[PDB]
RNA sequence: CCGUGAGGGAAAGGUGAAAAGAACCCCGGGAGGGGAGUGAAAUAGAGCCUGAAACCGUGGGCUUACAAGCAGUCACGGCCCCGCAAGGGGUUGUGGCGUGCCUAUUGAAGCAUGAGCCGGCGACUCACGGUCGUGGGCGAGCUUAAGCCGUUGAGGCGGAGG
RNA sequence: GGUGGAGCCUGGGAGUGAGGGCGCGAGCGAUAACGUCCGCGUCCGAGCGCGGGAACAACCGAGACCGCCAGCUAAGGCCCC
RNA sequence: GGGAUGACCCCAGGCGGUAGGGGAGCGUUCCCGAUGCCGAUGAAGGCCGACCCGCGAGGGCGGCUGGAGGUAAGGGAAGUG
């Protein structure tokens, strides 16, 4: 098919059997989440309004991971000001199942 | 995140008649065309705009008293080496320069921009030398 | 295989000899013999000396035939400098370094059976 | 210790880049026509002796 | 008891030297120069890990425009249409449709200019 | 810097040499120089409230008694300093080196016999101190030593 | 070593368990090497344990002669390298953004100070008083100093005194 | 009215006692000065962190805990750069 | 506020920063712990790492080098970065 869902503040182009990681969903690997949040379809379901109130895509949560570390270094000249922090964005990897529209 | 990357695509040519167009107003469009910001394939770091053959340069329109009053400057590193050439003289001789200079000063300035200019062929016109297709535009 | 030589602590500045050693790198033994034979530099003498020793090794020690031989590798590394005083004007004493080089030449064979 | 001095240490690149020309050029030789030997052109080498040309020793 | 430097300084030094691999000249061979180059990078990355977001708000917009321009309207209008046609979704990121689904896109335009005509 | 074997002579003139300003190669600086706030001899001993020492001595014992790991004695069959002998009486008493034992008694003969045992720490009754009671697992005093202990607790 | 002199005043430690310290052969005037041989190890071969960094080289991978820069960073792309894959490592062609560090100043990229680079040494301590705070002990009270007896990494006593 | 990194009381530790630009009200000056001296305010100082102003401490916008290949705005902009 | 004191949970605000104040931690030398425990099936140090933990200082584990020392939890001192 092909759809456009809204999850974790962002919105992705999902499809049949695949998926990357989205924000951190408070679900559990041993579960299935539904992103009722959905717009557009392969055959044009353009949510004439916010959402397509009726359709939805189903995705099974593979699990949760912790992104690659990013480093945030703050430095301010002529002031002995330095700060080093390590960062890891929690993620929940999904697997798209089907688009019920 | 979705990809975008268009990947190596054959460039299209474009023929333009400047007959009575006013440069500056024409020049701008040759620029957007030169960098191809008119196509959803737009990619900043790659030359992927159209090639642009401009014919009938010279005989180009310009308003006000820009003839005699618009001056082109050129500086040799020598003392008192600043030359002032009024528009009329540039058209009278080296007329394609008027349209090239104009367009040039409207392209990004680094290596790429420098390269897109090599993608712009101007002639005193009419008729040009490129039979590699040539969709005419307005 | 290959046959190594090396002449440690020669007492000629490296930069100076790297200069003649680069002339022979890759050439054949025979051809490299003629080069530093007519190369107008103090270095040649040393290089030739180590070059000829590697040749004498490749045959006697690892039997390789004086023919196939060619300088596969050759480079000259820097050895401990000899610090010396040089009386300058107005009392000033300067330290002139009499450098020293470790010349190394390694040989190999060209064609086969 | 006097007047002009270099402003900055010349970087390794800049130093080496200058010596792009210090590369030595091979001696020019040719085969001697009288004997099997290499020697510089227009010169009398020991090996042969030059069809008489005041040569070294030989019996 | 005497507590000499010992090994603690070589380690801190070679730590930084590693984050400097790849840098030009002394900016990768000497702790002082490297230490300095890093301060800057630390900052650019942070500074840039933001411009990025804007660098694409950018990209997408140049495209969405270029694309809907072949349909008779400009970026301004299009966005107004959508935003007004309530289909406030698209999301510059996903209006990449212009490249993949030129029809699913076009439909979106019609809807846009319709929301204004 | 005032105790190194160097002269206090100013090394180079104050001004115009192109060198840093220095005086005598005896100040903190300069490798062979002197040490800044280095250690000096000093007495680390302070007077601890006797009442606190008493309390602790008892507490140390009490605590050992609570685990039933205390064990006072009347006498020792294997007397007459001779490890073999103590090792003997040891079995009888329940000590086999499984636990470290603090054996305090005024009998030099017994003392002599234990002592060399890797698991035995030996003391004269009037030497009963907290540190030892704690560094050992089991405490073994004789009745004559349990008294001196008493004459010291309140 | 310096200074006429009083006087000043360095640097420099480590083969291996054992010299078993490399016979002899080969290139060389020697030095030095290559073999052989000793040894568990010879990149323990002799100012020889380990042997970092600056610095100098040889070989390879990516990449550069229309570009312009506090040398990096963000983004794509090419080539090379890992792993089955997803993914990752090296390099850098374009694009975007970018005014070294320290110090001192109202204000510094600053054409103000300091630093050639690296390694090692290098600066808020200790004693006794004082004043708060705090962890405990005892509290109409608390506490000993010198010294004495004991140990020989055992603690007691000692009320002068505060 | 007002629950605020408001106030008040007691005590421990400070640092600071070269300030600067802008606006407004005065003096000085020659209603000259990136001048000088006070008054309120505000920024810089310590926000040489971010956007705008071509560039630019103090002008306009706005107070940066970290992440996002999402969204709405501010000043300023919307012909090309 | 939960309070089953679960120091983990939802709720509510806040989190630019020089001089400075305050609070937590990392690492170095040495002492108790040690007549212990690691160690030639390799100590300390060195050279690598795209892996694991931590906000960070670091702590791991792995390969190479090295060839005889090292030293937990838990505390104690100080020539400690
Ligand atoms: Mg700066
Ligand atoms: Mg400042
Ligand atoms: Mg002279
Ligand atoms: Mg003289
Ligand atoms: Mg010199
Ligand atoms: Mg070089
Ligand atoms: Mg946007
Ligand atoms: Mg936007
Ligand atoms: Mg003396
Ligand atoms: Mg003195
Ligand atoms: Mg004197
Ligand atoms: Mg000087
Ligand atoms: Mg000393
Ligand atoms: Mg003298
Ligand atoms: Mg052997
Ligand atoms: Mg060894
Ligand atoms: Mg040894
Ligand atoms: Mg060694
Ligand atoms: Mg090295
Ligand atoms: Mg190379
Ligand atoms: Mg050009
Ligand atoms: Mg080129
Ligand atoms: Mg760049
Ligand atoms: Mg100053
Ligand atoms: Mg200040
Ligand atoms: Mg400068
Ligand atoms: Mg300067
Ligand atoms: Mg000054
Ligand atoms: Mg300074
Ligand atoms: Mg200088
Ligand atoms: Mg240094
Ligand atoms: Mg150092
Ligand atoms: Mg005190
Ligand atoms: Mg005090
Ligand atoms: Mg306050
Ligand atoms: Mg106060
Ligand atoms: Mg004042
Ligand atoms: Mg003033
Ligand atoms: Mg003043
Ligand atoms: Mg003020
Ligand atoms: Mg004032
Ligand atoms: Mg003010
Ligand atoms: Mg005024
Ligand atoms: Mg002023
Ligand atoms: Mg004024
Ligand atoms: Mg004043
Ligand atoms: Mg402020
Ligand atoms: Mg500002
Ligand atoms: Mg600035
Ligand atoms: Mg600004
Ligand atoms: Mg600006
Ligand atoms: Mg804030
Ligand atoms: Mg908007
Ligand atoms: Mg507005
Ligand atoms: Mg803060
Ligand atoms: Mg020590
Ligand atoms: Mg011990
Ligand atoms: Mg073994
Ligand atoms: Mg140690
Ligand atoms: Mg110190």
């Amino acid at each position: 098919m092909f759809a456009i869902v809204k999850t974790g503040g962002k919105q992705y182009r999902v499809e049949p059997g695949l998926k990357l990681r989205v924000e951190k969903l408070d679900a559990e690997p041993g579960a299935t989440v539904e992103l009722p949040v959905l717009l557009l379809g392969g055959e044009k379901t353009v949510v004439g309004t916010p959402v397509v109130e009726g359709a939805s895509v189903v995705a099974e949560v593979l699990g949760h991971g912790r992104g690659k570390k990013i480093l945030v270094s703050k430095f301010k000249a002529k002031v002995q000001y330095r700060r080093k922090k390590g960062h890891r964005q929690p993620y929940t990897e999904l697997l798209i199942k089907e688009i019920r529209g | 995140m979705k990809t975008y990357v268009p990947k190596q695509v054959e460039p299209r040519w474009v023929l333009i008649d400047a007959e009575g167009k006013t440069l500056g107003r024409l020049a701008t469009k040759i620029a957007t065309l030169l960098r191809g910001k008119h196509r959803p394939d737009w990619t900043p770091n790659v030359a992927m705009g159209d090639f642009v053959v401009v014919v009938n340069a010279d005989k180009i329109r310009v308003t006000g008293k820009k003839l005699e009053q618009k001056i082109y400057t050129r500086y040799s590193g020598y003392p008192g080496g600043l030359k002032k050439i009024p528009l009329e003289k540039m058209l009278a001789t080296h007329p394609e320069r008027v349209l090239e200079h104009a367009v040039k000063g409207m392209l990004p300035k680094g290596p790429l921009g420098r390269r897109l200019f090599k993608r712009l062929k101007v002639y005193a016109g009419p008729d040009h030398p490129h039979q590699a297709q040539r969709p005419e535009k307005l | 295989m290959e046959a190594k030589a090396i002449a440690r602590y020669v007492r000629i500045s490296p930069r100076k000899v790297r200069l003649v050693v680069d002339l022979i790198r890759g050439k054949s033994l025979e051809e490299a013999r003629n080069i530093l034979r007519y190369t107008n530099k103090r270095g040649a003498y040393f290089v030739a000396k180590v070059l000829e020793s590697a040749a004498a090794n490749a045959v006697n020690n690892h039997d390789m035939l004086e023919d196939r031989l060619y300088v596969k590798a050759a480079y000259v590394d820097e050895g401990p400098a000899l610090k010396r005083v040089l009386p300058r004007a107005r009392g000033r004493a300067d330290i002139i370094k009499k450098r020293t080089s470790h010349i190394t030449v390694i040989l190999g064979e060209k064609h086969g059976k | 210790a006097k007047h002009p001095v270099p402003k900055k240490k010349t970087s390794k690149a800049r130093r080496d880049a200058r010596r792009s020309h210090h590369a030595l050029t091979p001696p020019t030789l040719v085969p001697c026509p009288e004997c099997k030997a290499m020697k510089p052109p227009h010169t009398v080498c020991p090996e042969c002796g030059y069809y008489a040309g005041r040569k070294v020793l030989e019996v | 008891p005497r507590a000499k430097t010992g090994v603690v300084r070589r380690r801190k030094h070679k730590k930084i030297l590693k984050l400097a691999k790849g840098y030009w000249g002394l900016r990768s061979k000497s702790f002082r120069k490297a230490r300095e180059t890093l301060f800057a990078a630390g900052n650019y990355a942070y500074a840039h890990r933001k411009r990025r977001k804007r660098d694409f708000r950018r990209l997408w917009i140049v495209r969405i425009n270029a694309a809907c321009r072949q349909h008779g309207l400009n970026y301004s209008t299009f966005i107004h249409g959508l935003k007004k046609a309530g289909i406030e979704v698209d999301r510059k990121n996903l209006a990449d449709l212009a490249v993949r689904e030129p029809q699913v896109f076009a439909e979106l335009v019609e809807r846009a200019k319709a929301a204004q005509g | 810097r005032g105790e190194v074997a160097y002269s206090g002579r100013k090394i180079w003139p104050q001004k115009h040499t192109g060198r840093a300003r220095h005086g005598d190669i005896g100040a903190p600086i300069f490798v062979g120089g002197g040490v800044v706030f280095g250690p000096k001899p000093r007495d680390y001993s302070y007077t601890l409230p006797k009442k606190v020492r008493k309390k602790g001595l008892a507490m140390a014992v009490a605590d050992r008694a609570r685990e039933g790991k205390l064990l006072l004695v009347e006498a020792f069959a294997g007397v007459n300093g001779k490890t073999k002998e103590f090792l003997a009486w040891a079995k009888e008493a329940g000590l086999d080196g499984s636990e470290s034992v603090l054996l305090v008694t005024g009998n030099e003969l017994v003392r002599r016999a234990a002592r060399n045992l890797p698991w035995v720490v030996t003391l004269a009754p009037e030497g009963l101190n907290v540190y030892d009671i704690v560094r050992t697992e089991r405490l073994v005093m004789d009745l004559d030593a349990w008294e001196v202990f008493q004459n010291r607790i309140g």
